[PDB]
RNA sequence: GCCCUUCGGGGCAUUUGGUCAAUUUGAAACGAUACAGAGAAGAUUAGCAUGGCCCCUGCACUAAGGAUGACACGCUACUCAAAGAGACGCUA
């Protein structure tokens, strides 16, 4: 993904986008030599204090959780979750109504997964 | 005292040196509350 | 007396032969011992003998499987699900306050005492709103071959901090053998060094001094490989605005 | 934090030291309530409340430290629990009768009142509610508390201090019935002989 | 609904109570729900700050009058002195005919 | 209003259910204690009444404990069984 | 307001009992006698005292059958088994002692109180000892094993008595913390607590026939019903320290007070049919006065005291008394009785 | 049960479960940590 | 492989294994060295206990030792007022 070398220090950081390549890089690489005689002090990194890195690491966190959930959502009502689709927020409108006029049905209700729910289930 | 005057001596010349005192035998009273006992709920609510 | 395991983690064999050890180890979070359950998985006749890392205390503290210690309701790691999700970790994580939590709450945390549903649904409408004197356009000069032989390297600019160096990498694959690729997302620099002239050559033609990757715009030249140093806020600015007026 | 830690230390070493001092718990729990670490005190709190369940003054303490940082609900769930602890101390009535006079919410006193007599204090508790009911008009409901004050505490006293109120707040007829009241159950229970 | 408002044959407005939430918020289930304003809740802090007050004014008051050496010295230290005063307070009248001896330089 | 009928009188007041309670008549959703938008999230306790009906305190001195455990948390405890009102024959055998 | 009972059928009338007399007083221990256990024969019965001795005494004669020793510190408890022929001791110097009696040997020791043991009681049907002590525990032991099967912790004071009976609540600790604690056998749990004593609570007793019994501190006896643990009556007017008690098969509490006092009360009314003040053995002082142990017979006709002035006092009921020469001075008051 | 994202009822299992068999010669595994003691169980209304 | 056979066929035997061999980066312990130097109100000292998120040696988790093994020596407002004058002044 991102290698930071941080030059005049001796120092980079090298982040992986698989962390099984980041293991076996850290294994493969410790106690070698660039290009010169010299031994690398290949550890596992702390936390990146830049603010930068940080709201990074917490956003690609987010989508993979939201990937999870996606995962385990059907497809109808994770596209009813997000509506950024105005067809899918018609389909809520029109949905979450159940014959009683002014009710935009709750999510506990509406987005629910079982055999006796009232939705198309799943 | 004096070692506080040469770590803010030593934090000033850039570098950021670590100061532990973690002895061995030694507990965490910073990490979390030392044996936490919350206040029992009653007829009020305290969410606020 | 039996584990929570879930079914990624048992064997796909609907018959499980599962050894059963009393203190077999100490678990992986409390340090408390704990009983440990064992059975062989589906790689026959060399692997690992699968086994519950955690207790069971453990493991209702954070919803997980006593093996692979992942989320039971997304197959999401613990810290990963905690920090997208904000969840409150039920627990202290100091080294004496463990055992003093476990020997005082052991009986209430068996019944559910001491259900995300709704916070996924939030993490997901949070997401859905996810809110993330100018150069010439390029003439002829940048992406016409210089005549030393010995200019190798091919100079970015332009490169925002969502793209990776991995598609950098396979973008400019087809073209030839890259010998090195180095990607400063905080300079937002990038330096392409083949191994043949020819490579270089061809990414200059098809390329011709503009390229998008990703919805990126980028710029490219011909360049003699230089370092990245301690460089200027306002210096990385223009060059961010030149990477942006490589398509005007 | 090193100042933090340090204290902390020093603080859990002098609990661990002696338990049985108050003076320990006190100042730890003041300290972490210095530096707003108030989740943290109620914790030294409660536990100094698990070595001394019926001390009073550490009950008055974290009322008073729970009161004096705005947190309402969490001192009226204290004062319940002080109360409900120990029924008779008088001191913790007479201070959660006070807070709850202070901000307001007359009824809420006059429940805490109603429950005090439940428990039958002594007539200092009663001339309190007496006193109460007069302060703001209700002077019916003042006349029900004489009648369960009589009750609990049937001296002549009593009766005396309701005769005046009636003279007070009331008609003539109501300080006949008064006096004639007093002297009957007087008659009755204490004999035709022993009527002050 | 709980309150009712009747006007009565003398056509005054009497009102009655179904339960007893009214009177005591006792059977009124939202004694919880009582929210005290900015200015009752001000004046009980600031009670309590008074009462804090005078309790750091009387302990200085008390190190102040402990702090003065009138009359004789026999202590050597702070904890000593009060514990002289404090067998002074029990023992006078039980020690002052030897107090009057040992002033005197003669008979017991 | 009454109940000979309902119709054609729409709840626009919080105050229109009486106390509350959403009427069947109206087929319009009602709400007799507004948006539920947010969930309780509130840590108090469930508060309970007596038989004679007043907010019942021994949730207090319960807390914590199991039902079969025997607390005194009332003046009624200080009172001889003898004489403690309801107590007519009491077996006092082994 | 709790209502009361107005039927004045709450107050039982008094039963007639004769007043008590001093029959004998035995001089031999060099301490404050502070056990006392009747053999389930009635022909002997043990007193252990400060002398650190376990004296076995005639009871018809008062005539010192043995002494044994083996304890270095005061003995505190003494049980006489019977359905074995064992006597049990615990001392102030945390031995608990089982000692065979066809050999007059020290059998058994039951080690794991961490400071003087105070009290000691054989269940009444299981094989089980209950020991009490300094350390705020009541250790259950089986007899057989010397097994600590049970630790009842709870009390913040030192455990000072302790009942066993066949039904729950099975055990029955009172402590020097005011608390009494009723604890089910078979779990090692708190059924319940008493906290209505004011002071630490020195004396517990049991009712032979009914399912009820009695706590004591200081100014203050307090009667319960099993197995709820609802407060039946109060015995009023022993103004001292109550270190013991003693219920009648014809309904007798006796309680002795430390500063050498006695009452002699009708157990289902609450009367006080008798006052009594103790007198010290010569030589001694007036603050030596006091009854430090007692318990009645199987027959119920002599109450055995242990006091502070080493002595043995046998107490008879006076045989020439009837109910015209001694009667009953109770009367139902009309008192609201402030509780 | 339904467990990590997909929700397919899985088949029932039947589950073997034997004693490990240990080294007669293995020593006790894990030392003995000293845990101070817990809080102890609400205390009752004090009935003076 | 073998056995049986009405050559159609059938039988015997049935799923081991918490172990990468691979010492820098899954956790040993000191000593030397420098430094400080053994408790009880003058000096010199025998001890025995007490409390536990302090241990060591020991079979002793029912000895005895480790300086009486060490440790403790700190810190200190808060259940908290009433008077009877006088008084810059307040105020009826
Ligand atoms: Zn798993």
């Amino acid at each position: 993904e991102r290698i930071r070398v941080l030059n005049n220090r001796g120092v980079a950081f090298i982040t992986y986008t698989n962390e099984a390549n980041a293991q076996f890089a850290k294994e493969a690489m410790a106690h070698q030599s660039l290009d010169h005689n010299e031994i690398l002090n290949v550890r596992w990194a702390t936390a990146d204090p830049n603010p930068l890195a940080q709201k990074r690491e917490q956003r690609r966190i987010e989508e993979q959780a939201a990937e999870a959930i996606r995962r385990a959502l059907p497809a109808e009502f994770v596209a009813e979750i997000e509506g950024k689709d105005p067809e899918a927020r018609k389909r809520r409108k029109l949905e979450s109504s159940y014959g009683l006029e002014g009710y935009e049905a709750p999510d506990a209700v509406h987005f629910a997964r079982g055999p006796n729910a009232v939705n198309p289930r799943g | 005292l004096a070692a506080l005057q040469k770590r803010r001596e030593l934090k000033t010349a850039g570098i950021n040196i670590k100061i532990t005192t973690r002895k061995k035998g030694q507990m965490d009273y910073n990490a979390d509350i030392p044996f936490e006992k919350k206040p029992a709920p009653g007829f009020y609510d305290t969410t606020e | 007396d039996f584990p929570s395991v879930c079914e990624n983690c048992l064997p796909e064999n609907p018959y499980v032969k599962m050894l059963k050890e009393d203190y077999g180890a100490e678990c992986k979070l409390c340090t408390r011992p704990f009983t440990v359950f064992s059975w062989a998985g589906d790689g026959r006749a060399h692997g690992r003998k699968k086994r519950t890392n955690i207790c069971l205390t453990c493991a209702r503290l954070k919803n997980a499987c006593q093996c692979c210690i992942m989320d039971l309701q997304f197959g999401l790691p613990i810290v990963i699900r905690d920090k997208a999700l904000e969840l409150i970790a039920p627990g202290p994580q100091s080294e004496i306050n463990r055992e003093y939590f476990a020997q005082n709450n052991e009986r209430a945390i068996e019944e559910g005492r001491a259900k995300t549903d709704e916070k996924a649904r939030e993490l997901l409408r949070r997401l859905a709103n996810s809110k993330p004197a100018a150069l010439p356009p390029p003439g002829p000069k940048d992406w016409l071959p210089p005549a030393d032989k010995s200019i190798m390297s091919l100079f970015i600019t332009g490169i925002e901090d969502d793209l990776p160096e991995w598609k950098i990498r396979d973008f400019f694959k087809q073209y030839g053998k890259i010998k090195s690729l180095v990607v400063s997302h905080m300079t937002h620099c990038a330096f392409v060094n083949y191994e043949t002239r020819e490579g270089a050559e061809k990414a200059a033609t098809e390329l011709k001094g503009r390229a998008v990757i990703a919805g990126c715009p980028l710029r490219i030249r011909w360049s003699i490989p230089r370092p990245i140093g301690t460089m200027n806020k306002e210096e990385r600015a223009e060059m961010l605005r030149d990477g942006r007026s490589a398509f005007p | 934090k090193e100042y933090q830690g340090r204290k902390r230390r020093e603080f859990e070493d002098y609990i661990r030291r002696n338990r049985l001092r108050l003076q320990n718990w006190f100042q730890y729990a003041q300290w972490e309530l210095e530096q707003k670490e108030f989740a943290r005190a109620r914790s030294i709190f409660e536990r100094a409340l698990d070595v001394h369940p019926n001390n009073t003054q550490l009950w008055i303490r974290y009322i008073e430290a729970e009161l004096k940082n705005r947190n309402i609900n969490h001192a009226r769930n204290l004062l319940d629990r002080a109360v409900t602890r120990l029924p008779r101390v008088s001191k913790l009535w007479y201070k959660y009768v006070y807070v709850m006079e202070m901000l307001g919410d007359i009824p809420g006193t006059r429940q805490v009142f109603d429950r005090w007599m439940k428990w039958e204090p002594d007539e200092d508790a009663w001339n309190a509610y007496i006193k109460l009911e007069k302060r703001y008009g209700e002077y019916e409901r003042a006349r029900q508390i004489f009648a369960a004050y009589t009750q609990v505490h049937p001296e002549p006293r009593t009766w005396l201090k309701w005769a005046k109120f009636e003279e007070e707040f009331g008609t003539a007829d109501m300080v006949r019935d008064v006096f004639q009241s007093a002297i009957q159950y007087i008659a009755e229970t204490l004999g035709d002989d022993a009527v002050d | 609904g709980t309150l009712d408002i009747i006007e009565t044959e003398d056509g005054e407005m009497i009102a009655v109570d179904k339960d007893g939430t009214f009177f005591s918020t006792a059977n009124a289930t939202d004694f919880a729900q009582h929210k005290p304003d900015k200015a009752a809740v001000d004046r009980l802090v600031a009670d309590l700050r008074k009462a804090e007050e005078a309790s750091l004014k009387r302990r200085r008051e008390k190190l102040a009058k402990s702090g003065e050496e009138h009359g004789d010295v026999t202590y050597i230290n702070e904890k000593n002195k009060q514990f002289n005063a404090k067998l002074a307070r029990f023992y006078n009248k039980y020690t002052a005919e030897i107090r009057d001896s040992f002033e005197r330089g003669t008979m017991v | 209003p009454p109940y000979p009928n309902r119709a054609g009188w729409r709840p626009r007041a919080p105050e229109d259910f009486g106390d509350g309670g959403a009427f069947p008549e109206i087929p319009v959703a009602q709400y007799p204690w507004g948006k539920n938008d947010s969930s309780s999230k509130s840590n108090a306790l469930v508060v309970q009444v007596d038989s004679e009906g007043k907010v019942d305190y021994t949730a207090i001195a319960r807390q914590g404990h199991s039902s079969d455990r025997i607390i005194h948390a009332s003046f009624k405890d200080l009172i001889p069984l003898r004489q403690r009102a309801e107590a007519g024959q009491i077996d006092l055998s082994r | 307001l709790v209502r009361r009972s107005e039927s004045l059928l709450a107050q039982p009338r008094p039963d007639w009992h004769p007043p008590w007399k001093l029959m004998r007083v035995i001089s031999g221990h060099l301490g404050w006698v502070r056990a006392l256990a009747v053999e389930p024969n009635n022909q002997w019965f043990a007193s252990g005292a400060g002398d650190r001795t376990i004296k076995i005494w005639d009871l018809a004669s008062g005539q010192l059958r043995l002494t044994l020793t083996g304890h270095i510190s005061t003995v505190r408890g003494l049980a006489v088994s019977p359905r074995h022929p064992y006597m049990f001791s615990c001392g102030e110097d945390k031995m608990v002692k089982c000692w065979d009696l066809e050999t007059n040997k020290v059998i058994r020791h039951y080690h794991g109180h961490l400071s003087g043991v105070y009290t000691l009681k054989l269940h009444p049907t299981l094989d089980v000892l209950v020991t009490g002590g300094r350390d705020g525990v009541a250790r259950v032991w089986d007899m057989r094993t010397r097994s600590n099967v049970h630790v009842l912790s709870g009390h913040t004071g030192t455990v000072a008595d302790l009942v066993c009976q066949e039904a729950d609540p099975q055990v029955i600790t009172g402590s020097l913390d005011s608390t009494v604690r009723m604890w089910d056998l078979a779990a090692g749990k708190t059924m319940g607590v008493l906290t209505h004593h004011k002071k630490g609570v020195r004396a517990l007793v049991t009712h032979p026939t009914e399912f009820t019994f009695a706590t004591a501190s200081t100014g203050s006896i307090k009667q319960w019903k099993c197995p709820e643990g609802a407060f039946m009556q109060n015995f009023e007017g022993h103004n001292a320290i109550i270190n013991t008690l003693a219920v009648n098969d014809q309904n007798v509490l006796f309680s002795g007070g430390d500063n050498g006092s006695m009452s002699f009360w009708d157990w289902k009314s609450g009367y006080r049919f008798q006052s009594l003040d103790t007198t010290a053995q010569p030589g001694s002082l007036d603050a030596e006065l006091g009854i430090m142990s007692s318990t009645f017979d199987m027959s119920g006709a002599r109450l055995i005291t242990g006091e502070a002035d080493k002595t043995i006092k046998i107490w008879k009921e006076d045989t020439t008394a009837t109910p015209e020469t001694h009667p009953i001075e109770w009367k139902p008051s009309l008192v609201r009785r402030k509780y | 049960s339904a467990q990590m994202g997909n929700n397919t009822k899985k088949q029932e299992r039947i589950i073997k479960i034997v004693e490990r068999q240990r080294d007669p010669m293995e020593p006790p595994k894990f030392k003995h940590k000293k845990i101070p003691r817990g809080p102890p169980s609400p205390p009752p209304p004090v009935m003076h």
